[PDB]
């Protein structure tokens, strides 16, 4: 069950859930598989925080094993479009979309806990139909694979030939390895 | 028991009956009979095809098996034919390829499903294209039309009745009784 | 059903659930299988208590049969990252993940009840795929197994060779046995 | 549906559920199969009442057919740890885990209804695996069995040899029979 | 299925023809191996094997592979339809000069795959066996095709499909045929 | 399936060849044991057994294990595919000089596993039988391999896999072969 | 959906559910199969009403097809233990466990509607196991059967041997027939 | 989703559900298959309205395909017991049990819509067991069938011999036909 | 499944060897009893019975028990694998001198178990039958093992497993053997 | 499974021994009734019937009860295992002098049970049929046992279990036997 929290503001006492209280501090949580419904909540949260303070930074915690590519793109495109710098902090796992959203944070604001694990693999897809339909969908999944590799290269600075080579198979990277790779900037250890 | 019992007399008359979905089991039974009959004698073999479709890879075994054995196979189309049945239907020579009045034919592109990474999907896509190109070249040789014409018509489900199949070149002659068959 | 409780503070009467009422006293509950959703709540609570009082001592009761390794790492890394000491009091059972959090508590503030059971086991994982994928995943789980052994060795103080040896098979330990092992510091019997 | 009750205190009228209203009077309900979730609620209820009045007794009603041993041990260890005297009243039936808490109540403050039924049997468990794993689990369940027998002997006063014999098979005990055995002190009949 | 196959099996045994259709499982191995040993006892004449398999159990294929090499009569392999990892292992059992294929036959050479669920210690042992199996299967194809084992492992990283023509250049197939008259007996 | 098997069974009794393929279950035990006793009544000639199983009921293997020793004709064991724990028990039933193996064969030796549910007292009885079963199987392999029971227990703590070559050095297999001509009858 | 009712008291307007409003007038509803969860609510309601007015009578409406014996025993014992007279009114149907609580009402305060139906049958129990366990459970269910028959004789006044005879098989009884049997006192027809 | 409505009373605005709002005007809805749970709600609603005003009429809308006989009889007996007349407007359909309540309304206050359909048949039932139990239950259902026929004869005024014949098989009756039969008194077309 | 076994019945009747494998159910009883009456009609020669079962219906096991005593030829009982409660009943049907067991055989003697759902009066009837069954089975073993029924009841309170050697001292088995040559006909 | 029984029929028809094992259903009626009519056409010699069933369809039992009385050869009834209500009806079909039982046989006599669901009028019709059937069964056991119909109805109100010894006193069994030589032919 979600616990309740009391802010105890000067005007008076208010009761907010644990998640809503943190949202007041420009914090957004990404938990579970990425899908259209949960992804829409993140988009709404990002826009709302923008209006409250378009200058203050935002912190997006990412703990997900991946999910829908389209849902993830709606978040990534929203993070870059808005004015505030959306920080990113890995809290243990990012398989396919978690690393794209972890590496799509403002420069100097991508963190990772000491024992977090980050992976990167090519987008998986499933479709059935006629040969003509298969050829059409095959080109679409090949186009997406290229656009995703371009995003990582831009934020990480590595050449596209290396990204494509590393995304052919599942590649696990620790906190220290990710810094050299360019996925993140700093590894938070202690306060 | 019914099958085994009837199979005793089925080998004397040399009449193979292809009925139902083309699956792995059908290929083993149909191919066994063809090789068995060829060992008994070189007399012609009558094949009745009625299938709504099935595995295309299974059809290839029956396709080449007809061409592999020495006796000429008489192909009689009855009921409903499809991608798997039409492939088998095109294995016999034109002069030995007959049909019935109420027979139907269907020519559509092969369909399948794939799940996994993009790299694996690309490999699967290439084979689907090669398979589609191979089937077009097969029906083209039997119908006499160019592969491009087959591909354009096969873009969607192309239904050809008994009469339209003759004009298309897939059927040689329609018959109603065995007396109308002309052996080589 | 969750029973409601009234605080009866100086300001007035406010109703809190049984779980939220204890949250004000720097107490967090870890019950059931460890998963991303429930583990994320613990993280949110730990961060909230930190801001409320970064000098007080937090208490974390653990009664769980284990769960996701990634979820446990998010809690462990969070406890060590924050400044406040996070006390642990094992009640009931504490399997592989539960034991790691118990051992990860602040020195001298690890407790267990007289009839508590603590079991340490190696990571349990499953995966299917080609030989190349199996080789990659096998290295990852072996890496995690080494890191977890180092964590227990650091807190317990036992050498790494003993941890790996005792974690090969299921080994149950009572309160008294845990104190000698180093998993805990004191066994609470009565007030 | 759970009905609503009004307290009508000096400050004013407050709406309390039927279960929470009794909790204000130091009353706790233990219903259904014992598990980590339901047992944790009892622990919080026991602790909460302790801070409100660590001298006033607590009444723990037990109507349950048993369940998990670890969850029940958390309740027993908590009752014996807290300073207040936890009274026990058997309203319905009492199974192996159910009767360990009933007997664990304060001396002279254990009760049972006239038609209440009390049963005690060996602990139930199951596990599958290699011979080495079975040998480990077998010793663990056997050890747990001894600890449970010792608890009953301590509260009932009977020798361990007798408890082991009566716990080997299911043995029902009525209100009057339990008094002689030592499981309870008095049988409530009428006000 | 039993009674149906029995009538065909009787005449089929007289011509020394074996048909391998469907997934390679323990049941098929027992039936196929029984025919090989039976036919070998009747005479040393050649045996014709038709392979059409989309995959199956790898361990079952090994018994067929060894059985072909175990018996004295030469086994003529005629691939038809689609071959896979398990079917290709059976296809390589025959001598290169006795490996024939049809025009539309397909081939697939991919590394073995499996699923392991359990402690890390057990997964380490399973990892070793999968690696040894991959190396074992690469030397088999390398011997039949003539390519080096390193090339096989590089191409088998993913699903490697080959048609009838590409298989000849690869060294897996010796000659493509369309009629039984084109077969050359040893 | 009866007609196909029954037809091949007619010739299988003539060649004296038993194919132990599939999981070791109750039904397979009745069929395999039935064939062994029948062949023994016909003549004292040797019997060839091919074992390929992924494991199963160990109690069923005990029936086949002693059945081989029960009958007078010597049983020639030619392992194939994967010889699991239950399959390995049957493999050990034959004399060392009569234990042959193929090149690509595996051998798995693991301690018995089982599931128990109920009161603690009943579980204690199950524990004793499991321990006795483990000790009984260790002595069986010791006599067939020549190793000491302590060595087997240390190696069988987890899934101990062995290839054809590794099994020869371990003492489980006497000689590896590729063709029936390499078999030497007693 | 449960409708809402307003008290409209002098203190002010308050919203009560349809069931809670009747509870203020010392009315309790027993609907559905008897089980541990619903029976505890009836117990809690009975105890709460006792404290409010230990002299005012309580009305318990019973419409249930039966259920657990242990759950029902807690209600019967609770009604007899508390000082206030507990009136009983049978609406709908009254099965064996249902009728044991109807007959157990205060003398002269047992009622039933004109078209109500009352049934009494032997207790139903199911158990599987070894011969020794079967013999133990057979004695327990037989003991409960004797205790149940004794309760009816006490409230109905009929001989014990008569009850056992009528309880062996299902025996339906109407309002008029029940009065002669002694299960009830009066049959309400109109106001 | 049930919509919300505002009363806008003199004391102030009060939020009421659509069903509870109509309840304030002495209107009750009987929708869906009849059962013990839904039927008790109607009983509680009828009794509550009785205390507020035992002289003002009550309007009971009925649209149900039937259900439990015992649950339905509790409603009928309640309507005839309470002093205030209970009008019965038949909307939609009224099967055997649904039609018994319609007939049970106050004389001259029974209505139905123009396209409403009324059907009556035997009380469906089923049971399995031994020959002795079957003969016992057969008499019970036969006895119940007589009670229902007498109820309809009393309100409709038709002789009992006619009811049994018309209830042997399903007999549909329109609004006009019902008036002649006696099931209702008037057909409401418009206000 | 039948045609394969039926093809083997030709020689199975000649050797007079019955195989009791798997759970004891109504179908197995009808088949096993049929063979016994058939073999008895052919001749009075001894009959060899192999028992290996994990448990089953007690009433089904009573037909085989009396059937052995019903027919004239002496039934030679050889234990293999696991001899459960129901299987043990069949084992006790044979004379002590004719009872043999393998070296790795197991035996289980436990009280019968069952389930009852219904009124208390019906449960009392079921209770009496189970008690009479427990006493009936104890007398059968008490007579075969030469032990008092009281000792059997005390030992059968819980699962009482016995190895091949332990069964000899208990009186259930007369002699352990490894080969058919060690059997002595009456 | 049918093939084994089919082969055994050729030998079973020589010894004239019918087996009634398992639940009494419509399928069992055809097999049992067919065997009785077939044997009657061969000769008028006696027929041995073994009954062991836990109950079943009562109407199916009447077909067997009818066939026994319909055919000319006398049916020798031997009870084994458990003789339930449906099985007991078949047992009563034979003459008293031809009703034998084994030492550990059981006999259950209970009133018929069934289920009905529908209108009240339909239940009344079903009530009469269940009563006419109960009275019919009571008048059958009475003639066979000699007890009055009221006595049977009183005892059969609840599950009435009778062992082999108790049945002899009741009148259902004439003499208990342990060997076929103890039977006395008419």
């Amino acid at each position: 069950l979600v616990p309740m929290v009391v802010e105890q503001s000067a005007r008076g006492e208010r009761a907010y859930d644990i998640y809503s209280r943190l949202l007041k501090e420009r914090i957004i949580f990404l938990v579970g598989q990425v899908e259209d419904y949960m992804a829409n909540l993140v988009v709404a949260q990002l826009l709302f925080l923008e209006a409250e303070n378009p200058e203050k930074d935002i912190h997006l915690y990412i703990n997900s094993p991946g999910g829908s590519v389209t849902a993830g793109m709606s978040i990534y495109d929203t993070m870059q479009f808005i004015k505030p710098n959306v920080s990113t902090t890995c809290i243990g796992q990012a398989c396919s979309m978690g690393a794209l959203l972890l590496a799509g944070g403002a420069a100097g604001k991508r963190y990772c806990l000491p024992h977090s694990r980050m992976m990167i693999h090519q987008p998986l897809g499933g479709f059935q139909g006629q040969a003509s339909d298969i050829e059409i969908h095959a080109k679409e999944i090949l186009f997406i694979k290229e656009r995703l590799n371009q995003i990582l290269a831009h934020h990480t600075g590595q050449p596209l030939d290396v990204i494509a080579r590393d995304t052919d198979r599942d590649r696990f990277m620790s906190g220290d390895e990710a810094v050299k790779y360019g996925l993140i900037d700093k590894v938070m250890t202690q306060r | 028991a019914i099958g085994a019992k009837l199979m005793e007399y089925a080998l004397k008359v040399r009449k193979v009956f292809v009925t139902g979905g083309v699956d792995e089991k059908m290929a083993k039974d149909v191919v066994q009979q063809l090789h068995i009959l060829a060992s008994i004698s070189d007399d012609p073999i009558y094949m009745f095809v009625n299938s709504p479709g099935g595995h295309v890879e299974s059809g290839d075994m029956i396709f080449d098996a007809i061409r592999f054995i020495t006796p000429k196979v008489i192909m009689i189309g009855s009921g409903s034919v499809a991608s798997a049945g039409a492939l088998i239907y095109a294995a016999a020579d034109k002069e030995n390829r007959y049909s019935l009045p109420n027979t139907r034919f269907l020519l559509h592109q092969p369909s399948g499903g794939i799940q996994g990474p993009a790299s694996n999907i690309e490999i699967y896509r290439r084979e689907i294209v090669r398979m589609k190109e191979r089937l077009d070249r097969i029906f083209a040789e039997a119908t006499g039309q160019t592969p491009e014409k087959i591909s354009a018509d096969t873009e969607r489900d192309f239904w050809l009745n008994a009469e339209e199949a003759v004009q298309y070149g897939l059927v040689n002659k329609i018959i109603v009784s065995e007396r109308e068959i002309t052996l080589p």
